[PDB]
């Protein structure tokens, strides 16, 4: 189980190297942080937001 | 109204997930030839 | 409001909670039979008769 | 309201906002000009009560019983316009155009459904004073047209200006000298126009938008079904909004 | 009052269908 | 004014829906892999 | 040995009295929901404003109907194709006024009868049968989905769905003829050939088997006691039935193959009902039946009427009288 | 209308969409010519 | 000139519609006659390009 | 290819275009996944229309 | 003995119910065999050179600037629906009238500049960008007068 932890470390090493490259490249390309780019894309736009729930 | 909607949504997702994971439960093998 | 464009009719987060909790409950039972199942065990038929 | 005009049609539709009146912000005063005219008067009922004899604890007084609307969100009048006439002392309003009627059906306890044309048609409404104030009171009579027009056919094909004038499924009732005189009230479809009374009361005035808004209370009679049933008195309350120019 | 007869005939028909399914004569070989 | 549209349509119909059976008739005469 | 596997073994068990299966996990809750709501709405439901014009139509037995006239009335025309569950209705009385029970019953019935079809596949798989009994049941399922779902979708309102009643069904048929001329549609003609032929072939095949039964009984007992359940031998002389029907018409027009004959018994009504289900589904989008009105014209130019024109005069009588207060404009485009 | 260099072939173009129906019929001729075997 | 070339392309295509499947479905003729059939394929493909040239030049 | 046709190679016919319906380069396509998958996960019924 | 017409070849042909007489019934040449109309040559009553057709297009171009100039009065308010409706209610006839008046090659490229600014006004109105509507509305006006100042 120690060599599985070594393989879990190495596969996370190779994955997060690709991941931190994308974080560094998106922070340049957007100008903001990643919660601030994902959170703006995982939200509905302000012109698209339904007024909503005016039924008594 | 919206208490009934919770109850129906709970009921529908219960029976639909029984349908989904039941047909994922190695269902081709449940035939009288083998297994 | 019924003509508004909500994902799966979810207008309150109560309904999102019971959708997750309902689907994860049968998933957890189903993982009692098909969790701890080996990923590298293949077969060359049209149908597999692996285990229970 | 300025808020409602910020939205798209696609943001409002389905939500129920389109059946609501605008709320007015502020206590100000507007003095109407000689050419003044209310333009987009919204009148939204928020309570419905039908008069019926009830058996409370030991007696049988007449009570306005609260009833539930079954015609869903189609009840609010809107785009009501008409000139504001300044008399010697008082200020009056004569409505002319707009969606000044809404067919509403309420249900009484017991299952009794009471359809009525909620209307302000031909309203001449007298006020107290000369300016619109947060204590201003406008009120007057209006004409309630019949809920069904003379073109309406009943289940047997009888109406006022069209249709059969006999119970055509019972042809042997047209026999003898008396004929179908026992069925006269159902065969004679009568267009009836009754009177209603609304009492508006301004409590919020926005002078920069030239908008007034307050509450009302109105009473009228319900559908007679072309003179076949006795109508019931329907009391309604709610909110109004208008712009003064 | 005839809706009492209409209800009794329909509910009585469904009770026959219940007994025809769950109290059926089981088909048996030999 | 000899109406060459119906002449053109019915001849081109006849050439086309004979070209298909001509393939199978020729393959039956050639004794091919039908 | 796990809890889910023991539940899976019970669900797919062929030793239950009724097979449940995984389609029964959708079939049994939806159809018992629709059955419970249908019985309550048929017996006791207040009148429904079907045409959206605040003219409520009584459909239940407690509001003065009988078995023939009673119906679960379709939804309001003001609703249209909008989804109207109970929780979108602000009170149950508003839901009952606007024809809410129709949408609940129809959507649970159509889900439940599609799951009834998949249940018919599923038991055949657990029994080792050939699969396609549920393909034959797809023909009445397509017909039920055409008149309850597809024709509302094309016309844009559940108010144009077929009412759940006997007299509402005849109202659905007559208005459909006036607006779409279904009798002159060849897909209804193939459907009539499907049910006339299918009941012909049922009476034909049922005659020739009963005609050629082998002596196994006496004059006192019933003839059906000559068959034992589970016997291996044939119970009727199929050579004698083929020799009869081969002399009734002529020899080359009769099935000697019983497997080809029973396949023809399955195919003729099912394909006929499939085609007429795709007549209703295509008249949903107003691709109507044949219009031969004023097509026969004499030398001066005057119209000579045909039987299609007399059929047209009956279509005109239904359409000027149907939904008599609902129309404000000279064309029924809905 | 077709472009002016090609309006001579306008009757040929009138039969061209029908040719897929002739391909389904061709499979039945070929099966009959082989004798359905 | 375009009308002459398309009329030639129609005639070559009609000859190839009734001779290519005969050459492919008799079990020896394609390998003994495909230089002749590739020659007709190239005259067919070259006719399309010459028509496409003459159509685009005239436009 | 449809995206390339609409954004770069001529555009597509937009019946909603200002000035009248016409061919228009689609310059700002909606990339918000709540809008885009809001069509996939909405109701199929009236008003929604999946 | 009845009137016969095999399609047009044998018999009358010029009879009131013959359907496959493609052009053989009438004297004047048709646009195509599959048409009931004669071509767009002369003898046609529609003259595209005519003064009442040109004046109708110029009246669309003049009133377009009047509708295009009441855009910022909706943008000091926030009636974004009024901006999108103004660009489509009267102005629906603008693209039909501008492309009809754009004959030369510089007219067409000066017309699309007006069209691009018109779509920038619309797209900023859906997005409710207040400064971007007005910055596109003046570009739509300034490209409109540049088109009309040609001819
Ligand atoms: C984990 C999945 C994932 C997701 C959902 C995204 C999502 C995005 N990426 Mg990112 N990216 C990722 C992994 C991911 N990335 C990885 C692993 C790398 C390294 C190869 C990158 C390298 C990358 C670059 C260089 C850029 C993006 C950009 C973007 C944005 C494109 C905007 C759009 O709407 O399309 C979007 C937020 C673009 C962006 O941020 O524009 C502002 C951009 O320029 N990504
Ligand atoms: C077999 C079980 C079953 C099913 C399928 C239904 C179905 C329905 N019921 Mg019924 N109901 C049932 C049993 C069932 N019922 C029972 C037992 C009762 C008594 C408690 C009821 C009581 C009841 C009432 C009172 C009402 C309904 C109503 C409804 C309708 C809408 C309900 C809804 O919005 O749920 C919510 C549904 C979901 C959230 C959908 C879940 C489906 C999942 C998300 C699958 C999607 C997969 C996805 C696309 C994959 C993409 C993956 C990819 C992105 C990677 C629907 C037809 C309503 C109705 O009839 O309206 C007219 C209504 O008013 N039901
Ligand atoms: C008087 C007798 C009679 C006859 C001969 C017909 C015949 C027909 N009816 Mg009609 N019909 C009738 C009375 C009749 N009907 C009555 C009393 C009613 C109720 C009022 C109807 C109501 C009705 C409706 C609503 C429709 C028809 C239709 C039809 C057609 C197809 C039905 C079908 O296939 O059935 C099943 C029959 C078979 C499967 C057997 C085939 C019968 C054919 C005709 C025999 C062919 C023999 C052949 C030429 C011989 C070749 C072999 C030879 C060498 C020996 C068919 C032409 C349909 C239609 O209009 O189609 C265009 C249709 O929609 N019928
Ligand atoms: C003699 C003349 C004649 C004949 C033979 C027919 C025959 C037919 N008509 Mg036509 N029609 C006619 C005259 C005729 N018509 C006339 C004169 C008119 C104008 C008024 C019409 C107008 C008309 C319309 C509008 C329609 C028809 C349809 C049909 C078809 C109905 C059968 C069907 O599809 O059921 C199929 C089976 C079902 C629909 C039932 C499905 C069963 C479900 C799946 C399960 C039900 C279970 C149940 C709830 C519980 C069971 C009990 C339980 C205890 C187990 C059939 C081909 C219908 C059609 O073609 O639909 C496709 C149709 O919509 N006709
Ligand atoms: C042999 C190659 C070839 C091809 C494919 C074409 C094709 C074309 N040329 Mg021509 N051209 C050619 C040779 C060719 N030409 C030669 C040798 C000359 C002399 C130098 C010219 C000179 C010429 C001029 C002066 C003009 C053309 C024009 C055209 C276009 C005519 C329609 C049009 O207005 O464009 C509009 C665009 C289209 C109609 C798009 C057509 C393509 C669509 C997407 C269909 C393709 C679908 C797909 C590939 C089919 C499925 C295939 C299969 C895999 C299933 C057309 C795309 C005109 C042009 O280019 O206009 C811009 C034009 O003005 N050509
Ligand atoms: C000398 C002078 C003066 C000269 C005058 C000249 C002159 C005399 C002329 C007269 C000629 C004249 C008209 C005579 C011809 C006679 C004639 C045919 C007249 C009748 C007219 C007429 C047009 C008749 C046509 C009607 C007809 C025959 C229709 C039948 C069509 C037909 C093929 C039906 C088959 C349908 C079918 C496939 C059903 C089978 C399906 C089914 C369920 C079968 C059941 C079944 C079948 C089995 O098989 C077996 C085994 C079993 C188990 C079984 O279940
Ligand atoms: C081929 C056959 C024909 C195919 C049918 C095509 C399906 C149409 C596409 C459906 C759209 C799917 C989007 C998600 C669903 C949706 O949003 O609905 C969600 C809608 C929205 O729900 C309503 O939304 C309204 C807002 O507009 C209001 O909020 C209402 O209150 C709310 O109820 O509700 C329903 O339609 C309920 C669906 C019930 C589904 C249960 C049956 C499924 C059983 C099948 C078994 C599962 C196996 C399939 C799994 C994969
Ligand atoms: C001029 C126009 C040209 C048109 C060209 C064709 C257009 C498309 C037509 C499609 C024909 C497809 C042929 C399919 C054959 C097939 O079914 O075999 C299946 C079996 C095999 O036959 C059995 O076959 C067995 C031998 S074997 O299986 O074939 O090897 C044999 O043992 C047995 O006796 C025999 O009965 O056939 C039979 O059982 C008899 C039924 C035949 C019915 C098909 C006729 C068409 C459908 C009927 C009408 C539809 C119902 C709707 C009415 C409302
Ligand atoms: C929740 C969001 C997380 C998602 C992150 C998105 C990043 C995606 C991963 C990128 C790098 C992965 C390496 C991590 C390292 C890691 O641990 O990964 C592990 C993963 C699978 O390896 P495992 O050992 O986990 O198991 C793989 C199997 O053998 C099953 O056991 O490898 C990949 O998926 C790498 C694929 C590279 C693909 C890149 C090539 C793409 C180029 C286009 C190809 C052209 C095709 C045309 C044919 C010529
Ligand atoms: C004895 C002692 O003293 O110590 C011991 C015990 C102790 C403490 C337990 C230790 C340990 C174990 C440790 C420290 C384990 C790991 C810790 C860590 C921190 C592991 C991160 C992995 C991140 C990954 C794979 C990111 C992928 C990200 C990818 C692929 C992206 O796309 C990036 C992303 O931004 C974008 C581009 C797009 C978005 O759509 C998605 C997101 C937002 C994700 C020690 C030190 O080892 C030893
Ligand atoms: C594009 C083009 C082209 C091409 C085309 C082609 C040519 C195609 C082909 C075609 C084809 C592809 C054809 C086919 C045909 C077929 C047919 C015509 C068939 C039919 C038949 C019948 C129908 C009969 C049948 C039968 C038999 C045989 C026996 C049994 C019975 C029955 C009856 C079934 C060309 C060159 C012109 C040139 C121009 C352009
Ligand atoms: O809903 Mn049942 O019927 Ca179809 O058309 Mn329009 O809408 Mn109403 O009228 Mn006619």
């Amino acid at each position: 189980a120690y060599e599985e932890k070594r393989l879990q470390e190495l596969k996370h090493c190779r994955l997060a190297m690709i991941g931190v490259f994308g974080l560094w490249a998106q922070a340049q390309a957007s100008g903001v942080g990643v919660t601030e780019q994902i959170g703006a894309a995982l939200t509905t736009p302000d012109y698209y937001a339904k007024a909503g729930y005016f039924l008594p | 109204m919206l208490t009934l909607k919770i109850l129906v949504y709970t009921t529908v997702i219960f029976f639909v997930s029984l349908f989904i994971f039941g047909f994922l439960s190695s269902d081709p093998s449940r035939n009288p030839n083998r297994k | 409001t019924e003509g508004t464009n909500e994902w799966f009719g979810v207008d309150d987060l109560r309904l999102l909670a019971v959708l997750f909790l309902g689907h994860w409950a049968i998933l957890s039972l189903w993982l009692g039979s098909y969790g701890d199942s080996n990923e590298d065990e293949d077969f060359f038929g049209e149908i597999d008769y692996s285990a229970r | 309201k300025s808020q409602i005009n910020e939205l798209s049609y696609l943001q409002v539709k389905g939500t129920g906002l389109a059946n609501r009146c605008a709320e007015v912000v502020g206590e100000d005063s507007i003095k109407p000009k000689p050419g003044a005219k209310l333009v987009d008067m919204c009148i939204e009922p928020k309570a419905w009560a039908v008069e019926e004899e009830v058996g409370k604890a030991g007696k049988t007084e007449k009570k306005f019983v609260n009833s539930k609307v079954m015609t869903r969100q189609t009840y609010t009048l809107d785009a009501i316009e008409g000139p504001i006439t300044v008399d010697g002392g008082k200020i009056t309003f004569n409505e002319k155009e707009g969606i000044d009627y809404a067919a509403t059906t309420v249900q009484l306890p017991g299952g009794e459904r009471v359809p009525f044309l909620f209307t302000v048609k031909d309203l001449v409404a007298k006020g107290n004073g000369d300016t619109f104030k947060p204590g201003f009171q406008m009120g007057g009579d209006f004409n309630t047209p019949s809920y069904r027009t003379g073109l309406f056919l009943d289940p047997k094909g009888r109406g006022g200006t069209t249709g059969y004038d006999m119970a055509v499924a019972l042809p042997a009732l047209q026999l003898g000298e008396e004929g179908d005189a026992e069925l006269f009230g159902e065969n004679n479809k009568v267009f009836d126009i009754t009177q209603g009374r609304i009492e508006m009361e301004v409590n919020k005035v926005n002078a920069e938008d030239s908008e007034i808004g307050g509450v009302f209370v109105a009473t009228q009679l319900s559908d007679t079904d072309m003179g076949s049933k006795t109508p019931k008195k329907v009391l309604t309350k709610g909110i109004f909004y208008a712009k003064v120019d | 009052m005839e809706a009492l007869v209409y209800t009794f005939l329909l509910i009585g028909t469904l009770m026959v269908i219940f007994f025809a399914v769950f109290f059926r004569e089981t088909p048996r070989i030999l | 004014m000899i109406n060459w549209q119906v002449i053109g349509q019915l001849m081109s119909t006849a050439v086309i829906m004979l070209a298909g059976p001509a393939v199978i008739v020729l393959l039956a005469l050639k004794k091919g892999n039908l | 040995v796990s809890l889910w596997e023991r539940f899976c073994a019970w669900i797919t068990s062929t030793e239950n009295r009724l097979y449940i299966g995984w389609f029964g996990c959708l079939m049994f809750p939806t159809l018992l929901t629709a059955t419970s709501c249908f019985i309550i709405a048929f017996i006791a439901a207040p009148p429904v404003d079907i045409d959206g014009i605040r003219e409520p139509v009584a459909g239940s037995l407690l509001y003065g109907n009988n078995i023939i006239s009673g119906a679960v009335v379709p939804s309001s025309n003001a609703i249209g194709m909008h989804f109207y569950p109970i929780w979108e209705a602000a009170s149950i009385d508003e839901w009952l006024y606007n024809g809410g029970p129709y949408q609940l019953i129809v959507l649970h019935f159509l889900l439940g009868v599609s799951a009834y079809m998949g249940r018919e596949w599923e038991l055949s798989y657990r029994l080792g049968m050939r699969p396609w009994i549920f393909v034959a049941f797809s023909a009445p399922v397509a017909a039920a989905s055409a008149v309850f779902l597809v024709y509302p979708i094309g016309q844009g309102s559940f108010s144009d769905g077929m009412p759940l009643g006997i007299s509402g069904t005849f109202n659905f048929m007559l208005v459909f003829q006036a607006e779409h001329n279904i009798l002159m549609h060849p897909f209804h003609m193939a459907g009539v050939a499907g049910v006339f032929g299918g009941s012909l072939f049922s009476a034909m095949h049922g005659s020739l088997v009963t005609s050629s039964l082998i002596r196994e009984t006496t004059e006192n007992e019933s003839t059906n006691y000559g068959y034992k359940f589970g016997q291996e031998e044939e119970t009727y002389n199929i050579v004698a039935a083929h020799g009869y029907f081969g002399r009734l018409i002529f020899q080359y027009a009769s099935f000697n193959n019983s497997r080809a004959l029973h396949f023809f018994l399955a195919l003729w009504p099912v394909v006929g009902i499939w085609i007429t289900s795709m007549g209703i589904s295509t008249m949903a989008f107003n691709l109507n039946g044949f219009n031969f009105n004023q097509s026969v014209v004499d030398s001066q130019g005057r119209v000579i009427n045909t039987w299609a024109d007399i059929l047209n005069r009956a279509n005109l009588g239904i359409e000027v009288m149907h939904e008599r207060n609902a129309h404000n404009f000279p064309l029924d485009l809905a | 209308r077709l472009p002016e260099a090609y309006v001579v072939f306008s009757p040929i173009v009138d039969v061209l969409p029908i040719i897929p129906v002739f391909f389904l019929l061709l499979a039945f001729v070929w099966q009959a010519a082989i004798g359905f075997r | 000139m375009i009308t002459l070339l398309v009329a030639l392309l129609v005639l070559i295509s009609l000859g190839l519609v009734v001779t290519v499947p005969v050459a492919l479905a008799t079990p020896g003729e394609w390998e003994i006659a495909k230089g002749k059939f590739n020659r007709f394929f190239q005259i067919w493909v070259f006719l399309v390009i010459v028509i496409a040239a003459a159509d685009g030049i005239s436009s | 290819l449809l995206v390339i046709k609409a954004m770069y190679l001529g555009g597509v016919y937009d019946t909603w275009a200002p000035g009248g319906g016409d061919v228009r380069y689609i310059t700002t396509p909606t990339l918000n996944p709540i809008v885009i998958f809001g069509y996939v996960f909405r109701s199929p019924f009236g008003g929604d229309g999946w | 003995s009845p009137r016969f017409s095999v399609f047009g070849l044998v018999g009358d042909g010029t009879s009131y119910s013959e359907g496959a007489a493609y052009g053989t019934d009438q004297a004047d040449k048709l646009y195509s065999p599959y048409s009931v109309y004669s071509p767009e040559g002369e003898k046609s009553l529609y003259k595209p050179d005519n003064a009442e057709y040109l004046a109708r297009k110029k009246a669309v171009l003049a009133e377009t600037k009047n509708r295009l100039q009441k855009i910022p009065a909706y943008v000091d308010k926030k009636e974004w629906f009024n901006v999108k409706d103004e660009l489509t209610r009267y102005m629906y006839e603008t693209r039909g009238a501008v492309r009809s008046l754009s004959s030369s090659v510089t007219q067409k490229e000066k017309a699309e500049v007006f069209f691009r600014a018109l779509e920038d006004t619309y797209g900023a109105a859906t997005l409710k960008k207040g400064d971007a509507v007005k910055a596109s509305n003046d570009k739509a006006i300034a490209a409109l007068d540049a088109f009309t100042a040609t001819l």
